[PDB]
RNA sequence: CCCGUCGCUACUACCGAUUGAAUGGCUUAGUGAGGCCUCCGGAUUGGUUUAGGGAACCGAGAAGCUGGUCAAACUUGGUCAUUUAGAGGAAGUAAAAGUCGUAACAAGGUUUCCGUAGGUGAACCUGCGGAAGGAUCAU
RNA sequence: CGGCACCUUACGAGAAAUCAAAGUCUUUGGGUUCUGGGGGGAGUAUGGUCGCAAGGCUGAAACUUAAAGGAAUUGACGGAAG
RNA sequence: UAUCUGGUUGAUCCUGCCAGUAGUCAUAUGCUUGUCUCAAAGAUUAAGCCAUGCAUGUCUAAGUAUAAGCAAUUUAUACAGUGAAACUGCGAAUGGCUCAUUAAAUCAGUUAUCGUUUAUUUGAUAGUAUACUUGGAUAACCGUGGUAAUUCUAGAGCUAAUACAUGCUUAAAAUCCCGACUGUUUGGAAGGGAUGUAUUUAUUAGAUAAAAAUUUGAUGAUUCAUAAUAACUUUUCGAAUCGCAUGGCCUUGUGCUGGCGAUGGUUCAUUCAAAUUUCUGCCCUAUCAACUUUCGAUGGUAGGAUAGUGGCCUACCAUGGUUUCAACGGGUAACGGGGAAUAAGGGUUCGAUUCCGGAGAGGGAGCCUGAGAAACGGCUACCACAUCCAAGGAAGGCAGCAGGCGCGCAAAUUACCCAAUCCCGACACGGGGAGGUAGUGACAAUAAAUAACGAUACAGGUUGUAAUUGGAAUGAGUACAAUGUAAAUACCUUAACGAGGAACAAUUGGAGGGCAAGUCUGGUGCCAGCAGCCGCGGUAAUUCCAGCUCCAAAAGCGUAUAUUAAAGUUGUUGCAGUUAAAAAGCUCGUAGUUGAACCUUGGGCUUGGCUGGCCGGUCCUGGACCCAGCCGAGCCUUUCCUUCUGGCCAGGACUUUUACUUUGAAAAAAUUAGAGUGUUCAAAGCAGGCCUUUGCUCGAAUAUAUUAGCAUGGAAUAAUAGAAUAGGACGUUAUGGUUCU
């Protein structure tokens, strides 16, 4: 209607991003980047309600006007950036390095990595065309275009970038028994290996994985990232839970024998 | 303005349809270009997204091509002879897609001698033949003729076109959409789809 | 604007208005226990319902459900952890065995009483609401506070309290003053 | 116990001459603002710029103009819907049981009721054919 | 075999009279069509439709009212029988 | 809480309604009101009309500064700091409000764009065959002014850019076309043109069943991506741009080179969006049964227009399309949904309104700019109102915020502020009636005061009091102060003040029945009046008018209206139809609804899993054997269970359609249920808890959604199909023959 939104109510809000109902009328809208706006993070999110370094939304933007915020090793200076999966944020100020990891209960877990990690990431690979010139490129989940990949490159792929020269560092195939971590769905934040993939002509494909303690789930082919060649040899630090899905009374159990 | 929203219309069933909102832009139409043939006068027009449309209200002269032999030239069009959705087009002579028109034979003629060494239309005149002597009998290298030699034998084209260029016009249908692009572009009629087209001409 | 902020009500007032005999018993009842009025009973007879409706529900399901499991123990628990339910009836089926008397019994009003902090049960209403007794550290004067079985033990006077070792009050400072 | 004409009062609705009146929507036709496209046009304003005084010819180009297109608004007419007036007419209900009779309830003093057609101050009567919810389960 | 019915009984049903269906209906489900929602106003008005007409079919509202009615009991009454 | 009670009669059992009762995140109103948390609030009737003021502007080191601005002399006589005014750039298309129109429309869930536009963000992408850096205007500024009036502007004098218009700068070959001379059996070649990317044509790549006589990407699917060939273009752009350090090489010439960035820019991808679009689903009405089709209705062909598909429009040609499975028309006290009220269940009523989608800015209509508008806090025109006028003219749009009139049964202060949330801008700095805070507010909801305990005293069965006798406690309120806050008010803490009638006084209705609580006293005397209904009142009124007493609820209690339960009085669950209302006069009959039975059962064997024990092996708890049980299988039984290659997955070739049902994925957040968590409790909220932490640490679930669509296991139940003039099934390698790749 007559243009885009550029407000979003609080309860418009994502659901993932844990922001309280009375704190306010509007809730951060995420600007245009390499995620989509309801599968992302904006930056003063997560500066403010996850690490609450910043105790409101007015603090943040002076944190990264001291130029201490880098996603993937680039500064970056808007508040609202739509930081997503697998995304690397470095506060080198306090000395820690991030990546951003569904945890099992489906949310964006604070994931701290070593200083060594914080310089690849993954990208899941969506389409291998040729562009102009006849030189064919790779688009990854976060928008990246890399020019002249290993001709092996495949869609569904997971390809290493060196997170420096945007280049391919290698790649994991797509197929049976690789590990993978789901990325959408009520199966969203679960990690574990590939069954069958069942094709559906016309439609949607659906990857068939087993978790880690012989749980079966299956899930669209959209939702469904390589993280690994095998299983129990993922190439990221995965976050606490390593993807296993448990039931409410396990839960509880642990929760009870936890503290007490 | 024109618009070509289906809401004004009535349904598949036949009932009207009530009044829902006012007219939109980004479903509006425009005005029809009505090209003729005369000095090239084309008005760029701002479309959606800031793109550009060229609006020839005016035109002389199209790219015309040869697609048996691959040759496309930019040669002056006449007018319009046939147009196959309405035929006063032809009447005022409007250029739009898919028209049929003559165009001068000349600018293909001229490359036909060059590439083939014969010459078209095969008219018996006496003007003709001095046009037909002068250029086999033009000065060349000693290997221009082999290699015009080894072209001989598939310059020999299907007769209704060669029947053509004796009177210096070629009939051509134009491809592209003169009020869209800005250009009026073209082929040359050829084979059956040619021979169709000259049934209802003659008549 | 804001997100609006939800809110319910705690009580339900009986279909037939006036009959002697329900009329008595909510005397009875209220009378024994110093409550203020009827909705202190009405609002002991729509929460207690409702923790028969949640363990009506559960009855009725197949048992080892983990939902009749987790959502049955966990309500269980909160009861047990009150003392409305007895640390042997953890059946699910002594929920149903609840009457408005167990709950009542574990208000704060209630057990001051029979702590014998003070001399009667509308005495024991007095010390609250007068700011006299503290729950551990924290001084409560909620005359329906329901008192957890850790905090049974753990109900004494407050120590700022006239009572409790503090300052005198107003009356007796303008008195031995005088 | 009970029914109906007639009389009084009150209220509700209906029919009703007035080619009634009003309001609103839709729309035929007529006239038709304004914009937009288009066609010329060409106030002035720079020179593709060239010229022994300067003639050009190149570009931008305002008002205006021609034909179109979308079409506001009005006039006329038609239509649909909703309200509202009306002499008078003909009903219904209420009131209290005013006038005349006694139709029904008993075999209600002529058994009643149905359909239909005549008639009559009114209840109603009569014909013809039914029914028993009959006053007969029976010769 | 099919009928038109009749007598007794009530397993059962029903408010009862009664009912071999009016049973197999709170132990509520064979299929299916139609109809009713207190009494009047009223099968009236209007519109439509069928009919030569008489009329048929479809069919309100305003208003008004605490009752109208069904089966049976006792009594009272009868220009009914014994 | 799955509830009934009064009213037809002399009395009875029914049918049936009236009345009673309770709630409403439901409105108004009456009476009354002490506290804390929280909190709706001109929707209903008029999308009726508006006085006043505000509601969108914005500058960094990185666009343009000679302000005749400020300030100091500074690394600076091209500028250098700050910085009004303007040009340029971006935004003003969000936000906020209202719900008039609107009934396959909006909307919902779910699809497609191999049929499209997309500022911004984010990555990628460009050596293309005067240059030490081009021109001319122009604002602000200056000063001649005119109109009464306005965010009206007219001459004149300057001057500037990421504004306006132009324009070279660069590799190496290589290829193609033309091609004089020449070799002379077909080559060599001097000399010319074309090479990047944008536009538009046309033509070619764009391959893939395994042995005998060199490449080629994607898709389920393409004319797809890309490339090339021949050209075409009122020829797109391959930077004449801005800030800081100032380095390195010496051939010491203002020599050659260069780090971090601003801004810009072609195309691609991505992202924030947009626009269409697939399927299934919307209240009442038949006193709406046929509608659409000249002049687009249904389709076709071609074209135009569009960003693009498409009768969206035009020309020509057919006569189609919708409909009793309810089309079309009408009403709507109709924006839709998430949701709300009520509910044992099934359901009924509501949804203007805190979220999402849509539409509108008095009623239409048409456009400028812009990626994005048919925009109204943009314009133009008309209609209707309407403001000033000097009478010539000029200016309007609160269904934004507050506020004023009207209408009504019906609804708040012309307060403060960007501190919190977020948005916009040139952006660490400005703006924001968005948003937040306060004022009014018995819309609702939570918690919760008006007392307590003794001693006498009679009665009284070890104590429950009833009167006259006390000493305490405390907040209602009042206030230092601190906290609270952008600044305040308030809450909480808190010195001092603050209770005997603790006048610091609790009310709202009633007392015949339903229905709880009098046959007490006085007044009236069928009157006044009460009475939801039945009735009470005609001089002892259990019912009016008064007092006393008592009852129900309590800071809350009646009245009116609507609606839900009650209502099994709308009945699918779940009504009734002989006589109470109600079986068509009777047959035929169409759509529809419903339709006899019947097709692999049984047996046998082996095996996996969890219940009870026996084992007990007991810290309730865990093992084979044993008993059964309850399921899952795997084989043989004449045997369904697709079939081959690579070799239970992956690559192929085939399949009667379903209906139904398991599970999965989905069904946004909020709301509901519900886990955990002592907001002092609670309503809530998603916080929190830790021996007091230069940090450690559970969380912030999980259910319900339900129709449509997707996948999946099964084959009873209900259909659907096959082999009768055999045009039938197999020959896997059956024989040939016909052709095609």
């Amino acid at each position: 209607a007559r243009g885009p939104k550029k407000h979003l109510k609080r309860l418009a809000a994502p659901s993932h991003w844990m922001l309280d109902k009375l704190s306010g009328t509007y809730a951060p809208r995420p600007s245009a980047g390499p995620h989509k706006l309801r599968e992302s993070l904006p930056l003063v999110v997560f500066l403010r309600n996850r690490l609450k370094y910043a105790l409101n939304g007015r603090e943040v933007k002076a944190i990264m006007m001291q130029q201490h915020v880098q996603v993937d090793g680039k500064v970056r200076t808007d508040t609202t950036y739509p930081a997503g999966f697998m995304d690397v944020i470095t506060l080198e100020a306090t000395n820690e390095h991030f990546r951003l990891v569904y945890d099992v209960k489906g949310k964006f877990a604070v994931h701290r990595i070593s200083a060594e990690e914080a310089a690849y990431k993954l990208g899941k690979v969506k389409k291998v065309q040729l562009g102009k010139k006849g030189v064919p490129y790779v688009v990854t989940h976060d928008g990246r275009t890399i020019r002249y990949p290993d001709p092996l490159i495949r869609a569904n792929d997971t390809v290493k970038i060196d997170l420096a020269t945007g280049k391919i560092d290698d790649f994991i195939k797509f197929d049976t028994g690789r590990l993978v971590m789901v990325t959408g769905g009520r199966n969203l934040g679960r990690v574990g290996v590939i069954v069958h993939r069942e094709k559906h002509e016309g439609g949607f494909d659906l990857v068939h994985i087993k978790d880690a303690l012989e749980n079966t789930f299956v899930t669209r082919l959209s939702n469904v990232f390589v993280i690994g060649t095998e299983a129990g040899k993922p190439w990221v630090s995965l976050p606490k839970g390593k993807g296993i899905k448990l039931s409410i009374s396990e839960e509880r159990d642990r929760r009870r024998a936890q503290q007490g | 303005g024109i618009s070509r929203d289906s809401r004004h219309k009535r349904s598949a069933t036949g009932a009207k349809r009530a009044q829902f909102r006012k007219k939109r832009k980004f479903e509006l139409g425009r005005q029809p270009a009505n090209t003729k043939i005369g000095p090239k006068r084309i008005h760029s027009v701002r479309t959606r997204g800031g793109n550009q449309k060229f609006r020839a209200l005016r035109v002389e002269t199209g790219n015309f091509s040869w697609g048996s032999e691959g040759v496309s030239r930019k040669t002056r069009i006449a007018g319009v002879v046939y147009h196959p959705s309405n035929n006063e087009l032809v009447r005022t002579n409007t250029l739009t897609k898919s028209a049929v028109v003559q165009i001068d034979a000349t600018p293909f003629r001229q490359w036909y001698e060059n590439h083939y060494g014969a010459t078209l239309g095969k008219k018996k005149g006496g003007a003709h033949a001095a046009h037909a002597a002068e250029v086999a009998d033009a000065k060349r290298s000693r290997k221009v003729e082999r290699k015009l030699a080894a072209r001989s034998g598939a310059a020999a084209i299907e007769s209704a076109v060669d029947s053509q260029f004796g009177s210096g016009r070629l009939y051509a249908v134009i491809s592209s959409r003169p009020g869209q692009s800005g250009r009026c572009d073209g082929y040359i009629l050829e084979g059956e789809e040619l021979a169709f087209y000259l049934r209802r001409l003659t008549a | 604007p804001r997100a609006p902020r939800t809110y319910s009500k705690t009580y339900s007032v009986p279909k037939r208005p006036y009959e002697s005999a329900r009329l008595d018993a909510e005397l009875k009842l209220a009378g024994e226990y110093g409550l203020k009025n009827k909705r202190e009973i009405y609002r002991i007879g729509f929460q207690l319902s409702k923790i028969r409706r949640a363990a009506r529900d559960l009855l009725t399901r197949d048992e080892k459900d983990p939902k009749r499991l987790f959502e049955g123990n966990a309500l269980i628990r909160r009861l047990v952890r009150i003392g409305v339910l007895s640390e042997d009836k953890m059946k699910l089926d002594y929920v149903l065995a609840l009457k408005p008397e167990d709950f009542l019994e574990r208000r704060l009003q209630t057990q001051v009483f029979k702590l014998g902090l003070a001399r009667s049960i509308h005495h024991a209403r007095v010390l609250i609401t007068q700011r006299h007794i503290a729950v551990g550290k924290q001084i409560v004067n909620i005359p329906s506070f329901t008192v957890r079985l850790d905090s049974q033990k753990h109900i004494d006077f407050a120590h700022n309290s006239p009572y409790g070792g503090g300052r005198a009050g107003r009356v007796k400072r303008k008195n031995q003053g005088k």
